[PDB]
């Protein structure tokens, strides 16, 4: 699924519409590649296109997303992984 | 070249004042041809005694325009139109012409309470409705919506929707759309129309799906992320008992595409609306107009 | 009626009746028989 | 032959073609009783089979008017407004390239000052409320005999080669050479070439934004010059694709294509117009038969 | 308090003196053109 | 509302959107009087 969202949104998009971003295109083919510690790296620097998209004049924001409650239990679950990978 | 056509009754007095006071109107004509009499003068001919409508609006298409130029003694000269060049054409319609508007034939909202500007023994006479390219493409939205729900049933906000429908206004000037609660005076029934529109809006998901399923391995890169986000937008839940389970036949998708495309080139009809007359100058109290002649 | 007529046949020519505002006259219509036309007029053409 | 005798008698045949075209004879019985000037003027009797040309007088308040009340030949858009008092409105095509996206920030502020005033502001604050663009401001010709008056006459060609009178100092459109392109593998490919009009929005995040591009090409169909143009326009295209669904606004497509006429391609010549001292670069066609066709739009 | 303020508009007819030969008309002799439209030509007589 | 009434005022405040544009860029108007027997008036007002 991790495949299927960021080949099928990011590059289509970015190569659709907006065609300055292809250098972070060539970065997320390579982060399509297992070289998922980098890749994850600059996660932030891919997020702050969806915040100038989710919020108009961008601005940063909090790296998780939007609705608070939500952010808040995607950690929970996230420390729920953590503890038990099983 | 002018078109003679003299009439096969005789007429009134009262008959020969209203040819005075329409001596200047557009006429369509089937045959390109000099001597036409008033049996085949006109659209009546054509409406009322053959299917309505669709095949009306692909005649008002292709038949001729041709406008009246003078009245004679007792015939009709008829001057038919040439491209690029200036003729003047009085105003019938009721939506009011502005300077530099592109005009366009529509079939007459055939309400049987007009006063039949002629009506000469089983004979009368009818025109197509000269108006603005945007009221001919709000005219045809609007009949389209009146023939689809009118099929429904169990609406009880029925006759409100369908006043709705009906009563449009542009610049100041209101008509109500005589296609109300199926009265069948003329309501043109339109029913290949909107059985061509919902074939063509239910035979589309799974054309293109069935396309879309494959060759992605060739870098179209952008064909198939936007059919995948505009099919499973509104389609979210996308084909769950799926009908059959994927057993199709290559023949079958080979007649499910010639027929949704005959589909569209069948109903090319009200497809386009071409301009037939751009009008460059409007007399005083919108009597009549001088344009230019266009296709 | 017969309008085409005054418009077409010979007209006696009459001395200036000294009559002020005859766009008034017609205009408030003082009479109740007259035709007018604003500009030239092809009607007098067709004779049946 | 003789050569020269032919020529003379092709030039005279040409010339007596134009005025069989220009005046009638008479046939009317013609008898003495008239003074010389009626006698003149009924041996010549003109009529207007000469110009040939297809104008519209014009009435526009003249606050509009900035470059265009001296730079002859212009394209003009009709507004047509809910007020009762002025049903139609007359508009510039600089004016409307103000607001258009593709002209860049130098340019766009440059005719604004050129524009600036409480009547171009409410208009053009009208022009925003309005929904859409294309049907209700309206491609209407091109400008000739701009009067200037109280209420500023503009004449306008609907068809035919743009001239007020005489056959003299027959004027050119003039595009702003921003907002104009080609689009085909040989630019100015053999001969004369058609000159459209392409409108295409364009939605930054919040409303939409128009543009108003002018293409030049050898191709007469307009099925393969909306074939070319999505090829050149398949990106915002795509981003289109997902605003008409979520908008809401009444229309349905990206764009639309509409030809002004034939040119030729020798009369192609740059050049700049100035108003105020505000230099801007133009390509101003030279001769033009005007020939308004429908509006094709694309999605 | 206040001061209202309103005006109010006349008719007068009012006559008027020029010494002779003040201003002179330098003109052409009338030019005529035409146009056709194809319901009626207008004629148009024009000087300057 | 209250101050419209109070001065006679009905159907008040025109438009936020449209109408804001259309009387800054035209004449507003009213519909005539139906009798009137002296022809034309208005008075204006300065606070003292």
């Amino acid at each position: 699924d991790i495949t299927k969202l960021q080949n099928v949104v990011n590059e289509y998009l970015k190569s659709k519409g907006l065609n300055k971003g292809n250098f972070e295109n060539m970065f997320t083919n390579k982060e399509k590649f297992e070289s998922q510690f980098s890749d994850i790296h600059r996660a932030l620097l891919r997020l702050g296109n969806s915040i100038r998209w989710g919020s108009n004049v961008p601005i940063d924001t909090p790296y998780v997303n939007l609705t608070a409650e939500d952010s808040s239990e995607i950690e929970n679950n996230l420390q729920d992984a953590e503890k038990n990978m099983l | 070249e002018t078109v003679y056509c003299t009439f096969d009754h005789k007429l009134s007095l009262s008959d020969i004042s209203t040819l005075c006071k329409l001596m200047n109107i557009v006429i369509p004509i089937p045959a390109h041809h000099h001597l036409i009499g008033s049996g085949n003068l006109g659209l009546y001919p054509i409406v009322s005694s053959n299917k309505d409508y669709v095949h009306i609006r692909n005649v008002l298409r292709t038949m001729v325009v041709t406008i009246l130029q003078k009245v004679e003694g007792n015939q009709l000269v008829l001057r038919k139109p040439m491209t690029g060049q200036q003729y003047a054409i009085k105003n019938t319609g009721p939506f009011p012409w502005e300077k530099g508007d592109t005009l366009t034939l529509i079939p007459p909202l055939s309400t049987h309470s007009e006063e039949k500007l002629l009506k000469l023994g089983d004979w009368e006479l009818t025109v197509p409705l000269v108006v603005p390219t945007a009221i001919a493409a709000e005219i045809n939205i609007r009949l389209l919506c009146i023939g689809l729900i009118a099929v429904h049933r169990e609406y009880n906000e029925m006759q409100t929707i369908i006043d709705e429908l009906c009563s449009i206004q542009y610049r100041d000037v209101l008509i109500k759309l005589p296609d109300i609660v199926n009265d069948k005076q003329s309501m043109y029934s339109m029913k290949t129309a909107c059985i061509s529109l919902s074939m063509i809006t239910a035979m589309a998901p799974d054309i293109v799906r069935t396309y879309i399923d494959r060759l992605t391995l060739e870098d179209h890169s952008m064909l198939l992320i936007k059919c995948q986000e505009l099919l499973s937008k509104r389609t979210t839940l996308s084909t769950q008992r799926c009908g059959q389970l994927h057993a199709t036949d290559i023949k079958d998708e080979l007649k499910k595409i010639k027929s949704v495309l005959t589909m569209i080139d069948q109903i090319n009809s009200l497809t386009n609306e071409k301009t037939y007359f751009v009008v460059c100058d409007v007399s005083a109290d919108n009597r009549m107009a001088t344009c230019i002649y266009k296709n | 009626e017969n309008w085409q007529a005054t418009e077409i046949l010979p007209k006696i020519e009459a001395p200036l009746n000294i009559f002020n505002d005859i766009k008034t006259y017609t205009a408030e219509q003082l009479f109740d028989n007259l035709r007018i036309y604003f500009g030239d007029d092809p009607s007098r053409y067709n004779i049946s | 032959m003789n050569s020269k005798s032919s020529a003379r008698a092709a030039i005279v045949d040409t010339v007596e073609a134009v005025k069989k075209r220009k005046y009638i004879s008479i046939e009317a019985g013609t008898l003495n009783n008239v003074v010389e000037k009626e006698r003149k003027f009924l041996k010549q009797f003109l009529s207007g089979r000469e110009n040939l040309r297809i104008a519209a007088r014009v009435f526009t308040p003249c606050e509009l008017l900035a470059p265009e009340l001296e730079n002859l030949g212009m394209l003009m858009y009709r507004f047509e407004t809910d007020v009762d008092n002025p049903k139609i409105l007359f508009v510039g095509l600089f004016f409307l390239c103000s607001n258009a996206f593709n002209v860049s920030a130098c340019v766009r502020t440059a005719l604004t000052t050129m524009y600036t005033n409480s009547m171009v502001d409410n208009v053009l604050s009208m022009i925003n409320t309005c929904k859409y663009l294309e049907d209700k401001v309206s491609l209407f010709g091109v400008t000739s005999l701009v009067s200037c008056g109280s209420s500023c006459l503009l004449s306008c060609v609907m068809q035919g080669n743009v001239y007020d009178a005489n056959k003299e100092n027959i004027h050119g459109l003039t595009v702003l050479k921003e907002i104009f392109l080609e689009p085909d593998w040989e630019p100015r490919q053999h001969s004369t070439q058609y000159v459209y009009v392409v409108h295409v929005y364009k939605e930054v995040l919040s409303k939409l934004q128009y543009g108003i591009y002018v293409v030049l090409t050898s191709f007469q169909n307009e099925d393969l010059v909306v074939d070319i143009l999505r090829q050149y326009f398949e990106k915002e295209r795509f981003l289109f694709l997902n605003y008409l669904i979520n908008s809401n606004t009444t229309l349905s497509y990206f764009g639309s294509v509409q030809r002004i006429g034939r040119c030729a391609t020798e009369d192609i010549k740059s050049g700049f117009l100035q108003y105020r001292g505000i230099t801007l670069p133009v390509i101003k066609l030279e001769n033009i038969f005007v020939d308004l066709s429908e509006k094709k739009v694309f999605v | 308090a206040a001061t209202l303020v309103r005006t109010d508009n006349f008719d007068v007819e009012c006559l008027l003196y020029s010494s002779r030969a003040a201003t002179s008309i330098i003109l052409d002799d009338p030019t005529v053109t035409a146009e056709a439209k194809d319901i009626v030509t207008t004629y148009n007589f024009t000087q300057h | 509302t209250w101050i419209r009434h109070h001065v006679g005022i009905e159907k008040p405040n025109p438009s936020e959107g449209e109408a804001l544009n259309i009387i800054t860029f035209g004449g507003i108007n009213k519909n005539p009087p139906s009798i009137l027997l002296h022809g034309q008036q208005a008075i204006c007002e300065v606070i003292l």
